[PDB]
RNA sequence: GUUCUUUGUAAAGUGCCUUCGAAGAGUCGAGUUGUUUGGGAAUGCAGCUCUAAGUGGGUGGUAAAUUCCAUCUAAAGCUAA
RNA sequence: UUGACCUCAAAUCAGGUAGGAGUACCCGCUGAACUUAAGCAUAUCAAUAAGCGGAGGAAAAGAAACCAACCGGGAUUGCCUUAGUAACGGCGAGUGAAGCGGCAAAAGCUCAAAUUUGAAAUCUGGUACCUUCGGUGCCCGAGUUGUAAUUUGGAGAGGG
């Protein structure tokens, strides 16, 4: 319906009205800070979709990210090791540039959870993505038993750790033969196979 | 590294194993907690057996399809058949499960004659009766046996009539080895050019 | 399609009494939405084409199918997604001046 | 300040690039007089206030229990529809019988499609001069549309003219805005350097 | 356990006939690159570029063309042992 | 001869929350080398240690874009097996999971996308009162760029 306008002329992000909006709006972003209050979703059909209701405690920001590969920090490329680590400028920090802003409006907003996020406009240098956030202590939210879970401490800092739709996918956390390495966590996973496993009765 | 006639082994210990050993000694403190577990659930719980009822229903992977065991829950067409709403068998201890489909009649209706066997031994509590004490039970499992069926009689007299089984079976082989070579071939010989 | 009772051949397996049971309401996530046909048609008839679709297009009118198809195929993921592509375009410009 | 800064370089940077031809139809607003009148009319239909609301509530309860009201103790209403959501169902309804749209919303995906979709159900369209009145209109801050299906009697002769006017502005001239492109400003000292070329230049 | 509470024509459940049936994009997918995996014409993850559709999409462990079928329905979310 | 919008501010404004510690276990990022190969570079050690960020009594995963290919099972997790097997690998050293089967425990679900339009029916705050983890009244404000009821695919809704 009225959002369904929204949705699939979003479906046309090539096409010649939007093209206009985003290379404005791309310059719009870049003017203004690195991290800064969105008064207003720019895609309220989006922010609905993924949660967002326009609620007091419901909380939006802009944030740009450098694109590209991770650097490998080591001094003048010395990399001291066997010639499969020599690489440095070539390595991809396998966690998603969604989740790398995530992580930086989850510490500016330190008091508050991580919904989700959507990205909003693009260029060359970088990315900007649109962040939904949820506050606890508002008394609308801590009510309101649809999104009370919010409140719970057990998820604080549900960016940082994967918890989040992106870390999910970056976690490589889905079903089926296809992600058998990583079901239940990598790292899990690891454990486990890698236990020997006694009992008293040796078998 | 190598002796006389061995077997060669591939014994992969040349991780830090030693720091990931899981040695059970809490087998028997583990098999009281539970039983404690089990116990103090039941005593919780209102005479209800500890369990829901499972289906009766067939295994996958031709290996164990030769077998019935347990289902998750039953199909909500089963339920129907049974005469309650999905949602109401839950609240007395039915599993359903919506993602299996019954496309075998004898699992169908195995099911629905375990479903009518279970309603008449269920004595459903008024929410606001009497509850007379109803010496619960502690496994629905353990009073509805699953029965493997039996597929036919003790004995019966010989019908052969020469089939000479391997033709049956080569040829049955055969016949779909070659079997879309065979209709390849229909389109060459019936071109008519 | 009745199973052939025996462990060999093309319907292999015992013969069972089917049902074919009711269809779930999923298998229809491709479903017709007539509102939602009429939103993409809307949708078109606002936003133009990108600029790569316009090229194949100009490829449809000029160059013909072979080659359109394969430059679809070279942009998109899939020669499927190239066949589909190129046959809504070949819809459009029919549904376009030379009626 | 920066955000003075920024904002004056939001409006011309958004006309100095070209505007396709689909937005800046918002660039025609709808004119000053008809302005007046369009409004004077639709005054008329504001919606229930927050006082309104109460007391209609008692008289029919106080009405139901003894009167035995079958929810008929109130007149059919006749105000104006607001809502971005209640709006685009309504033309699909084909029940908006007329509609004018903010044309200073901040995000155009909320509005760009609307015109183009009411000119497909001959739904008569206006792109109207500022949300702030639309707020005032239905006692809100800001609506960003505003429709009307059901009028009175003798106010049934006030849209038929006007519908009238304002469908000689934006939905008869559709077909030409619609390939019209928009933009193509250059700045003031550009426009004088550019005139002082073609002076020079063009006029020798 | 039973006693003040009585909610309320307020709400819910099942049968038949019909019209519908809304379901998530710089995302799936593809190329290339790095890492990783038992996954090997490439298992996952990430970067850059291209980038969709709705009788579609993913999968069906050998790349692709052709014709089918089975199986579920992502790019939104909660949950105790 | 004015006040509403939008956006951006400041205030020792009313009220809030974040920082740090611990860190055995847990969720991620980053990430070696000794060592093995009787040398050594791919490989192994290891997707480990070291480093960084983040929770809880458990965390994580969790109700299929699953597994299968059989007469088909049906959230996740754990154990016995599968299995030192399929497969990867200077096919060398080595590495090496998943389906089924038995068992433990069991549990199912919800939002966006449907105009309520004969009635924003929704929510925070402040005040007064009372039976105060609150409730009632009143008033500001949030909100139509959409807050309640309804719907979540196993369906379900408009109708009769
Ligand atoms: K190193
Ligand atoms: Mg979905
Ligand atoms: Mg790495
Ligand atoms: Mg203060
Ligand atoms: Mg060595
Ligand atoms: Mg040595
Ligand atoms: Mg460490
Ligand atoms: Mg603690
Ligand atoms: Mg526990
Ligand atoms: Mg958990
Ligand atoms: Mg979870
Ligand atoms: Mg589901
Ligand atoms: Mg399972
Ligand atoms: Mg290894
Ligand atoms: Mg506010
Ligand atoms: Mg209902």
């Amino acid at each position: 319906g009225a959002y369904k306008y929204l949705e699939e002329l979003q479906r046309k992000k090539q096409s010649d009205v939007l093209r206009f909006l985003q290379r404005v709006r791309v310059w719009e972003y870049r003017q203004k800070n690195v991290i800064h209050r969105a008064a207003r979703p720019t895609r309220p059909d989006k922010a609905r979709r993924l949660g967002y209701k326009a609620k007091q405690g419901f909380v939006i920001y802009r944030v740009r990210v450098r694109r590209g590969n991770r650097k490998r920090p080591v001094p003048k490329g010395a990399t001291y090791g066997k010639p499969t680590n020599q690489g440095v400028n070539e390595l991809k920090y396998q966690r998603s540039l969604r989740a790398t802003a995530e992580e930086r409006v989850g510490r500016r907003a330190a008091n508050l959870r991580v919904l989700n996020s959507y990205w909003v406009n693009q260029d060359s240098t970088y990315k900007y993505f649109e962040v939904i956030l949820v506050d606890p202590q508002h008394k609308a939210i801590r009510r309101d038993a649809r999104y009370n879970w919010i409140c719970d401490p057990v998820h604080k800092h549900r960016e940082a750790r994967g918890l989040t739709a992106t870390g999910k996918k970056s976690r490589g956390i889905n079903k089926g033969h296809k992600f058998n390495n990583t079901k239940a966590g990598r790292r899990k996973t690891w454990k486990r196979q890698n236990t020997l496993s006694l009992w008293r009765y040796r078998k | 590294a190598i002796s006389k006639n061995l077997p060669i082994l591939k014994n992969h210990f040349r991780k830090h194993w030693q720091e990931r050993v899981k040695v059970h000694f809490d087998q028997a403190g583990k098999k009281v907690s539970r039983r404690n577990a089990r116990a103090t659930r039941a005593a919780k719980i209102a005479p209800r057996p500890l369990d829901l009822l499972r289906p009766v229903v067939r295994a996958p992977t031709v290996k164990y399809n030769r077998k019935v065991r347990a289902g998750r829950g039953f199909t909500l067409a089963e339920v129907k058949a049974a005469g309650l709403t999905a949602a109401y068998a839950r609240t007395i201890g039915i599993a359903v499960d919506h993602r299996r489909q019954n496309r075998n009649q004898e699992i169908f209706d195995a099911n629905v004659q375990r479903l009518k066997e279970y309603q008449s031994k269920i004595i459903v509590f008024p929410r606001n009766g009497k509850a007379p004490e109803a010496e619960q039970v502690l496994s629905a499992a353990a009073t509805f046996p699953i029965a493997q069926p039996a597929t036919d009689v003790e004995a019966r007299a010989v019908q052969d009539n020469g089939e000479s089984a391997f033709r049956t079976l080569r040829l049955a082989r055969s016949e779909k080895k070659f079997r879309g070579i065979r209709e390849k071939r229909a389109r060459e010989k019936a071109e008519a050019e | 399609t009745v199973k052939t009772g025996i462990a060999i051949g093309l319907n292999k397996g015992k013969k069972v009494t089917s049902m074919t049971p009711a269809p779930k309401i999923s298998y229809k996530k491709g479903a017709a939405s007539n509102r939602t046909k009429f939103v993409r048609s809307l949708v078109r008839e606002i936003a133009g084409l990108s600029p790569y679709e316009r090229r194949l297009i100009d490829l449809i009118r000029n160059s013909g199918e072979k080659r359109a198809r394969k430059v679809a195929k070279k942009r998109l993921g899939s020669f499927t997604r190239a066949k589909a592509k190129v046959e809504e375009m070949n819809n459009i410009i029919a549904a376009s001046r030379r009626h | 300040p920066e955000y003075v800064r920024v904002q004056r370089q939001k409006k011309i940077l958004s006309i100095r690039l070209k505007v396709p031809p689909t937005i800046a139809q918002f660039q025609y607003t709808l004119d000053r007089n008809t302005a007046a009148e369009t409004f004077k009319l639709f005054n008329k239909y504001r919606p229930e206030t927050a006082a309104e609301k109460k007391e209609r509530l008692t008289k029919e309860a106080a009405a139901v229990a003894e009167g035995k009201s079958k929810q008929d103790a109130s007149p059919k209403p006749y105000a104006v529809k607001y809502g971005l959501n209640h709006v685009v169902a309504l033309i699909e309804n084909k029940k908006a019988k007329l509609v004018l749209i903010a044309n200073d919303v901040d995000p155009i995906e909320l509005v760009v499609f609307l015109p183009a979709l009411c000119k497909k159900m001959g739904v008569p369209y206006a792109i109207v001069k500022g949300k702030a009145r639309l707020g005032t209109l239905v006692n809100q801050k800001t609506s960003a549309v505003a429709a009307l299906t059901e009028v009175r009697a003798e106010d049934e002769a006030a849209l038929a003219k006007l519908v009238s006017t304002i469908d000689a502005n934006f939905a008869d001239k559709y077909d030409e805005v619609k390939k019209h492109w928009g933009g193509g400003i250059l700045g003031n000292k550009a426009q004088a350097k550019m005139d002082k070329r073609a002076k020079n230049s063009d006029s020798a």
